[PDB]
């Protein structure tokens, strides 16, 4: 009875969210965009092929010079690659080899990455003796590692299978923060680009925005149909796109609190691995299952171009942050850098 | 004479017919290995060494059907050394490409764990890079030896060996004999009988019938390669020892007949070596099934 | 250009370093074991998050992985096993309640398309409570299974000395209801190959290699281009 | 949203009928495999019954084959299970239970406890 | 080969 | 239950703080994506594609 009352009144709040959603959506973004020109035939081509990982690539982050990245990938292996000469700067291994992600601190002095161990670990790229060694392993989470992301060099927002994120201090190693309310495997995450808040997009079809210091989830997104296995800010951090394994991206607005744009099209039936920006974010690039990526016009949501480069599932796509270019990662054990 | 033009035009219309298909085979095989396939498999690789290969052995082809029509040399001997240099080097590459690509299935099938790393396409460049340079060590005397000289009238492109001419010229037929032929055909057929008697075992498919099916699939491509082989080299080798031991004619138009059916045969073997290598190559039908859905 | 070819040298080292190890985990043969928990999965070959047992047959070294320390939603993660060369699903083959579940992850994992290119060892775990589950007659698979009703044994199956009847019957029509969800789909690109098997069998780590070698003849034949 | 509502389901005497009814929304219905799964007191969630995307491949667990037929309905996105001969053992909460990626033959985790893709159950009591 | 003898 | 009833009430609260929050109209929203687009389509250069001078990649 008490179970059933709360699940009334569960069913009220989501039909209030729903009508409140159904007043501000006055107008779509698709037509108030329809007026403005397309971005044409975005024809992206391989630079730079990054050879080196000798198993599936599961991560990739670019670190904020735009120029080193990091890679995970299933041989137990980061490899942390000069993308300009394709030189390899650093070979970390790992010690499980199962990793599902990796990230790049702003600062360029740490690595994170992780996976089944449930652990996130940390490694320092600024040792005294000049090697890359364990800085921190963050045990706490009960499910296997989906996505990280550095705040700075002290703070790092994990993503867990087992339906929580945390924020994590790294120089004491103890979760500061469980964002809870997630009923899925939360596959990633994005900090904003104040890094007041994140999305996780999980697999319960639904995307959430938190705060990192107050701790809840402010909002919660819904609309796509499947797992959501990726998630990516706008550029200005009121926006957000996902990719879901129901074949469509979705273009979500924080203060709209609803779906603005479903990147679709009949001819797609394979799920979205990742997902990121342009750095106007007027692209929205996704890779897929089907081997490729799509270049969507965020604002139209026209294909606007196809990344055809890659053997074997795309599992990571990444942005520089002065938008030069764009690393894909797959499933083929190899990088690739297009602008 | 007429029947001497007639056997002389038909000689030279299968000589064209033998370069056409080796040529348009070989070439159609490495467009599609450059273009679609990309080598990235070991068996790629000995695909494309085994085209190489296959398609300089047919390139001199022109040269010997021309010098059967005019009776003579008419080239030089620039021109002598390196086509008659090409003959040899390529017969030992693309010979040597196909008892590799045997070694290559026997490690696959018989040795399974031990073909993840030997089968690995770095290898198979090396491999292949010392197959190319084993094979020069014939290939450098033979463009030594190459000459051109007068004889009955005509100039005649020729192996000038060291004296006494007749023992060496005997043990590098003997040689030929033996490690283009003898070895070679004694490493492939242990190696596919190998491979065939451990696949016997293998459970390739669900069901009877379909695994039956695929292994008498496999049967019969190992047996088509070497019974190729066979009856595609081994005449000319024979007919060579005929030549070499028994005091035949050698003007009778049915001996030169058959003689030049032998050559005819030993490049038809380069000719067939992409359908038995590249048409019957489940990874190149499931490419040509992507290219055309 | 002097910290630039210190940066090529040091590139060209972490690649001789990448190719050594890359060639020593091409060594090893990675297996990804499947089970319930009453399965008896732990307890096959006799040798927190994701547990590794490492076994070595004929000087072949084989890592399994026992993937503990996850939720029951596995979806997501066992994409990660796409490039094992085989995994092990243990059944508990006399727990008839749970054995369509089996039966339904075994499913699961034959049609993922980033599962469909791995064959399967199926072991069929608990043979002897399986055997002592049909000979006392309390538990019958008919109350599970209606097909076992119309089921008879196949002419190609091996009965272990001195087996009854009824429990070759059970267990080969247990290894038949496996067999034809391996069979209904992913001819060509995986096989499944089961096994009939106790807590105290000692020979699942030769079974396990006669398996890996076939499955390893398999994708050389495919990688060659002879299947 | 994706939404999955189960209705149908009450108290029944042995050996009667039920039909349970689900209602999809918030996803394209005919893109997806479709489950009944369900929990008895005391066990866990067993799976029962998946048809296919268009309705063509139908398979039961073996204790409801006979007895229970799934249907599907993609026009008016509804999911159904007729539900006759009905014994005591078939008491337990139904969900109905989405398969998680459109387009598959694989159906992962519509047993699990917290499965996000599945509803809320209805309640089927045999008893007397 | 054998054209040359 | 008891847990079944605890995860509700959590539920119920959530969905009570995600509905007293302040949502804007999606005309607005969207007017402040395109006019951020339009804002730095110049500095995109995966949008307009620079020489290859300024291009490292080339
Ligand atoms: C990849 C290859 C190029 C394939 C090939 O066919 C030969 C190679 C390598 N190594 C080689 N070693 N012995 N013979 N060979 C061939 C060879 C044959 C001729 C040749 O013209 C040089 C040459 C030699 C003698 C007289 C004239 C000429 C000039 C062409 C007129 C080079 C390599």
């Amino acid at each position: 009875s008490e179970l059933d009352q709360l699940r009334q009144e569960a069913e009220q709040l989501k039909n209030q969210i729903r009508d409140a959603r159904k007043a501000c959506a006055d107008a779509t973004l698709s037509q108030i965009t329809n007026n403005i020109d397309p971005v044409g035939r975005i024809q992206m081509r391989t630079r730079r092929t990054l050879r080196g990982h000798l198993a599936k690539i599961y991560a990739m982050h670019w670190g904020t010079d735009s120029r080193l990245l990091v890679s995970a990938s299933q041989d137990g292996k980061l490899i942390i690659w000069d993308s300009y000469t394709t030189n390899k700067v650093h070979a970390i291994p790992l010690r499980s080899s199962w990793v599902m992600t990796c990230a790049y601190a702003p600062s360029g002095n740490y690595v994170a990455c992780g996976g089944l161990d449930n652990i996130c670990s940390i490694y320092n790229l600024k040792t005294r003796e000049g090697n890359v060694r364990v800085s921190r392993e963050l045990a706490g989470h009960t499910g296997y590692l989906s996505c990280c992301r550095f705040l700075d060099d002290n703070q790092i927002v994990t993503s867990s299978g087992d339906t929580t994120c945390a924020l994590w201090d790294i120089e004491t190693g103890q979760q500061t923060t469980t964002f809870t309310g997630h009923t899925g495997d939360v596959m990633s995450l994005s900090l904003a680009p104040d890094t007041r808040l994140f999305v996780s997009g999980a697999c319960d079809a639904s995307a959430k925005l938190w705060d990192v210091r107050e701790g809840m989830c402010r909002q919660t997104f819904t609309g796509h149909e499947s797992d959501i296995n990726a998630i990516c800010f706008f550029p200005n951090g009121n926006a957000f796109a996902t990719g879901s394994d129901d074949a469509t991206c979705r273009l979500f607005d924080l203060r709209a609190d609803q779906e603005l744009m479903t990147y679709s099209h009949d001819n797609i039936i394979c799920g979205i691995t990742s997902v990121s920006f342009s750095k106007s974010g007027r692209l929205l690039l996704a890779g897929y299952d089907d081997f490729n990526c799509n270049v969507w016009d965020a604002l139209k949501a026209d294909r606007a171009g196809v990344l055809a480069g890659h053997d074997n599932r795309v599992s990571c796509l990444g942005v520089t942050d002065d938008g030069m270019a764009v690393a894909t990662g797959s499933w083929d054990s190899f990088l690739k850098i297009w602008n | 004479s007429a029947s001497s033009l007639a056997l002389a035009i038909a000689i030279t219309a299968l000589y064209s017919a033998v370069c056409a298909v080796g040529l348009l085979g070989n070439v159609l095989v490495m467009f599609g290995i450059v273009r679609y396939t990309k080598m990235k498999t070991a068996t790629n690789i000995y695909i494309f060494n085994l085209a190489l290969a296959d398609a300089l052995a047919t390139s001199t082809l022109p040269f010997q059907s021309a010098k059967y029509l005019m009776e003579t040399w008419p080239f030089g001997e620039l021109l002598c050394k390196a086509v008659l240099s090409i003959d040899y080097y390529n017969m030992f590459t693309s010979i040597f490409t196909l008892t590799m690509m045997s070694v290559d299935r026997y490690i696959a099938v018989c040795h399974p764990v031990k073909a993840l790393d030997f089968r690995t396409p770095a290898k198979a460049k090396l491999i292949n890079i010392c197959i190319w340079v084993l094979a020069s060590g014939v290939g450098v005397p033979i463009m030594v030896m190459a000459v051109t000289r007068p004889r009955d009238g005509a100039v005649v492109c020729m192996l000038q060996f060291p004296s006494p001419s007749w023992y060496w010229d005997t043990v590098t037929k003997i040689c030929v004999f033996l490690f283009a032929f003898v070895v070679p055909i004694l490493i492939i057929t242990v190696c596919y009988g190998l491979m065939l008697l451990r696949l016997r075992s293998v459970r390739l498919l669900s069901g009877s019938k379909e695994k039956d099916r695929s292994l008498r699939r496999i049967t019969r491509m190992v047996l088509v390669v070497v019974g190729a082989f066979v009856v595609c080299w081994a005449p000319i080798h024979i007919f060579v020892i005929v030549w070499t031991l028994v005091d035949i004619d050698r003007r009778d138009p049915l001996v030169v007949a058959a003689l030049h059916l032998c050559i005819a045969l030993g490049y038809a073997n380069s000719s067939l070596n992409p359908v038995l290598y590249a048409f019957l190559d489940e990874n190149f039908k499931r490419c040509f099934r992507q290219l055309c859905r | 250009s002097a910290e630039d070819k210190a940066a090529v040298e040091r590139s060209k080292m972490i690649d001789r370093n990448l190719r050594e190890d890359g060639e020593k985990a091409a060594r090893e043969v990675k297996l990804l074991l499947l089970g319930a928990d009453n399965s008896g999965k732990s307890t096959i070959v006799k040798q927190s998050g994701i547990f590794e047992t490492k076994f070595q047959v004929d000087k072949v070294n084989f890592h399994m992985f026992d993937v503990g320390g996850q939720r029951d939603e596995r979806r997501k993660w066992i994409q990660c096993f796409n490039d094992v060369t085989a995994i092990i699903f243990v059944v508990d083959s006399s727990d008839y309640n749970r054995l369509q579940e089996a039966l339904n992850l075994f499913k699961s994992i034959w049609n993922n398309r980033w599962l469909r290119t791995i064959s399967v060892i199926l072991f069929l775990n608990k043979q002897d409570l399986l055997a002592e589950k049909v000979l006392a007659g309390k538990s019958k698979i008919e109350d599970y299974f209606p097909e076992f009703a119309r089921y008879t044994t196949p002419e190609d199956a091996t009965p272990e000395p001195g087996e009854d009847p009824r429990v070759t019957r059970a267990k080969y029509f247990i290894r038949d209801e496996f067999l034809r969800i391996s069979t209904a789909s992913g001819d060509g690109r995986h096989y499944c190959y089961p096994h009939f098997t106790c807590a105290v069998d000692t020979e699942n780590a030769r079974r396990i290699f006669n398996d890996v070698t076939d499955i390893i003849i398999k994708m050389n034949l495919r990688d060659c281009g002879l299947f | 949203q994706v939404q999955l509502q189960e209705s149908g389901g009450g108290l029944v005497q042995p050996g009667g009928s039920l039909r349970l009814s689900c209602a999809a929304s918030g996803f394209t219905f005919s893109n997806y495999k479709m489950n009944w799964v369900r929990q008895a007191p005391g066990k866990g969630l067993e799976w029962v019954s998946d048809i296919s995307q268009s309705g063509a491949s139908i398979s039961y667990t073996g204790s409801v084959k006979g007895r229970f037929t799934i249907s599907r309905d993609n026009a008016k996105n509804t999911l159904y299970l007729q539900m006759n001969s009905l014994k005591p053992e078939d008491t337990a909460v139904y969900y109905c239970a989405r398969c998680p990626a459109p387009f598959t033959r694989d159906c992962f985790d519509v047993t699990s406890t917290t499965y996000a893709y599945r509803g809320q159950g209805t309640q089927v009591t045999v008893s007397s | 080969y054998x054209g040359f003898x | 239950n008891t847990a079944s009833i605890a995860q509700a009430r959590k539920l119920v609260e959530q969905l009570k703080m995600e509905a007293n929050i302040d949502r804007i109209k999606v005309s607005k929203a969207a007017a402040d994506l395109m006019a951020y687009c339009e804002a730095h389509a110049k500095e995109d250069p995966l949008l307009t594609p620079v020489p290859a001078s300024e291009n490292p990649f080339r």
